[PDB]
RNA sequence: GUAAAUUUAACUGUUAGUCCAAAGAGGAACAGCUCUUUGGACACUAGGAAAAAACCUUGUAGAGAGAGUAAAAAAUUUAACA
């Protein structure tokens, strides 16, 4: 019964990622203490 | 004592990547039969959920999960509602492993299993051609005809 | 699909990349060595026929 | 069912003190909350992944645009961890 | 991951704080890289209508470096459009001036050439010494890698290295230098 | 001792080849942020506490440069647009997951 | 001086000095035969 | 190797032409000049040489959120002489 129209992205699913989404902490390592860069301390 | 071909430590005697020593073959060799027993045994146990594949399909490449819909730009002779299996099977993955295939995966080792739900035109695409001073004008209206499936499970088997 | 594991699946990217580097490695020692070494684990090809 | 999340179809008030109560009646040390990751902090987009410790190993990491609310997520991430409704469980077999 | 919707998507879209250093370091460089930030290039999730830019800081811009004769060579042309405004200035004469305009023009040049290089270009931030403002220093994340290497000029050389290096002639006896 | 990538950002990757050597087998479980890698979390006498309700007016000037100042933008975001613009946006989107 | 392309020593007390990224004849005791090449 | 050719019947329209490569002629061994000849392309599509008629790549038609390619990015820094 869906409307004859324009589909775009020709697949859909609702469960896209199952190893985590990509955000820019991923593949980004940590630092001892979680230092910023140039902190003092 | 300078061995016939030292050179010395220069900015560019020597090349800026680093030197990469290869594993030997036969400790590789052991070390893949026991990762592959490792992923086996969690196959078998089961420590894994919502796998998904890449399954090659209707000359493109789809990365299906389970409960998932996918647009077949053409028809599959297929009934709707209908339960067939997808077979080329380029890659199956979950979280902590993955199989690749080389290029394609085994059957015994994966299925895919998909179901025909609908099968459907597209909507109408517009041909007009148009070339100036030449009187030149053409148009067309094609409908694609389409088949959604379903992808209801990605089941995987311990074969490795 | 490499853009679409890139984007959702970062660890199956990250193997592909890890993989990829690897048959890099083996191609720069079967290059450098000239010889009839091993060919190398990756660096095998699954004939058809 | 299919392709909701927990806490959208359940909603709840105190992730914090759910899950307080749960790693109490499973005998768990109580979690603390520490600040992962950082970016920004003093704009008006900040970012904040906190991470929550039990016996100083991590049982969940939450994004925020403020502490508190990082913190809650993170309190929400691991009940769904702790509940078994993550997000790449099993799918239901029909 | 098993975040919510709404932090699941402020995670993936929110912004960095990159920082880099001049300090001999060559502006083209510093520029390509930070251009590659500022547009977001190095996010797998980019698109340019998704504003997925990150913030630059360089410091350091005062000490840059130019390969070759640049210094004299290079011209910086721009016309106030008044009859006569066209004004010419070589690279050493506009750094003298601006400490932070040749890094900027640079940047500026390879940014696309569309409107959101000004929201780019405010997203940039330049400083030509070591001094950063405090807000911007507790919102750094990640120095970056120079690109440049700091050839190591000959006094720093250690002991060790000067005589591992063997010697490769023998001089005269009689001869002054 | 050989690894094809650092092994401390996202995961433990091992490669592996079966033994016909038709499929590569990548085990890759997650790597997780130590603890000593985190950082601690950050912390009228007479009268009542009156809540300090101020909310200055600025022009349209001020208040369109202090909002570029807030969100690194320029004032070209924040100048309003036409109605013609206004009733062609669709207030009704269509939605996916 | 004078402006030449090809410079050519007059004297034995000319000589060519490279000096400003350009060649130049120099003649102490015979000043007309300074030539600067171009 | 290929599948077209001639004849028979019936007519229209084109018969004010551009550059490139080659052999020439006129002119200045000028012209985005003029004149012939051989051959391309253009007056039809697309990609490239920045924009682009004529140079290079490529032609037979549609849908695709697949893939392998063709042509395709200029390099150079020079004067001591007993
Ligand atoms: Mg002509
Ligand atoms: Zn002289």
């Amino acid at each position: 019964g869906l409307d004859v129209i324009r589909i775009r992205k020709p697949f859909h699913t609702d469960n896209p990622s199952i190893q985590g989404q990509w955000h820019p902490f991923t593949n980004k390592p940590t630092t001892f203490r979680g230092l910023r860069p140039r902190e003092v301390q | 004592s300078y061995l016939p071909g030292y050179v010395p430590k220069t900015s560019l005697s020597s090349p800026p990547w680093p030197e990469v020593v290869l594993p030997d073959p036969v400790e590789e060799t052991r070390h893949h039969a026991e990762v592959v027993k490792k992923v086996n045994e969690m196959i078998v146990t089961g420590q894994y959920g919502r796998l998904f594949a890449v399954v090659h399909f209707a000359s493109r490449q789809w990365k299906v999960t389970s409960e998932d819909l996918i647009l077949i730009g053409n028809e599959l002779d297929l009934a709707c509602g209908e339960r067939i299996r997808l077979e080329k099977v380029l890659l199956v993955g979950a979280d902590n492993f993955t199989l690749l295939g080389k290029p394609l995966l085994g059957k015994d080792l994966v299925r895919v299993e998909a179901t025909v739900i609908e099968k459907t035109e597209s909507w109408p695409r517009i041909i007009m051609r148009f070339r100036k001073r030449k009187n030149f004008k053409k148009k067309r209206i094609v409908t694609t005809p389409q088949t959604v499936l379903r992808i209801n499970s990605i089941e995987i088997a311990p074969c490795l | 699909v490499l853009a679409d594991l890139a984007i959702y699946e970062p660890k199956t990217f990250k193997s592909l990349a890890a993989l990829a580097s690897r048959r890099r490695h083996e191609g720069f020692a079967a290059a450098l060595g000239d010889g009839k070494e091993p060919e190398g684990i990756f660096s095998r090809v699954v004939q058809y026929h | 069912m299919t392709g909701k999340e927990l806490f959208e179809m359940w909603k709840i008030i105190n992730p914090m003190g759910l899950l307080v109560e749960e790693l109490k009646k499973r005998n768990v040390s109580a979690p603390e909350s520490r600040l992962t990751r950082q970016s920004g902090g003093t704009t008006a987009l900040p970012l904040y992944f906190v991470g929550l410790y039990c016996d100083k190993k991590l049982i969940a990491e939450g994004p925020g645009e403020t502490v508190l609310v990082a913190e809650e997520e993170a309190a929400r991430v691991a009940l769904r961890k702790l509940y078994g409704f993550t997000e790449n469980r099993r799918p239901w077999n029909y | 991951s098993s975040f919510s919707r709404a932090p699941q998507q402020w995670a993936t879209f929110a912004r960095i704080w990159y920082l880099l250093d001049g300090k001999m370091q060559p502006p083209g460089k510093l520029a390509a890289m930070a251009s590659i930030r500022l547009q977001g290039l190095h996010k797998p999730v980019y698109h340019a209508l998704s504003d997925c830019g990150d913030h630059v800081v360089i410091m350091n811009t005062r000490h840059i470096a130019f390969s070759g004769n640049k210094w004299e060579q290079k011209v910086y042309s721009s016309h106030t459009g008044y009859p006569g405004g066209f004004r010419q200035v070589t690279a050493a004469q506009l750094h003298l001036r601006d400490p932070v305009a040749i890094v900027k023009l640079a940047i500026y040049g390879m940014l696309p050439k569309n409107l959101h290089r000004r929201t780019m270009m405010e997203r940039l931030h330049l400083f030509p010494d070591e001094y950063i403002p405090e807000d911007i220093l507790k919102n750094l994340v990640e120095e970056l890698p120079q690109p440049r290497k700091i050839p190591k000029r000959l006094d720093e050389y250690t002991q060790e290295e000067i005589d591992a290096f063997p010697r490769l002639w023998t001089p005269p006896e009689d001869y002054r230098l | 001792t050989y690894s094809p990538l650092p092994d401390d950002y996202n995961c433990n990757v091992e490669l592996a080849l079966t033994s016909d050597g038709r499929t590569i087998v990548c085990y890759h479980p997650s790597v997780d942020i130590p603890y000593e890698h985190t950082k601690p979390i950050p912390r009228d006498q007479v009268l009542k506490t009156r809540l300090e309700e101020k909310v200055e007016h600025l022009e349209e000037g001020p208040m369109i440069e202090q909002l570029s100042k807030m969100f690194f933008t320029t004032k070209h975001r924040w100048y309003p647009h036409g109605r013609y613009h206004r009733c062609r946006k669709n207030l009704n989107p269509p939605k996916d997951r | 001086f004078k402006n030449k392309t090809v410079l050519k020593k007059r004297c034995k007390d000319c000589y060519l000095v490279k000096r400003r990224g350009r060649w130049y004849v120099y003649c102490k005791t015979h000043p007309r035969h300074k030539q600067r090449q171009m």
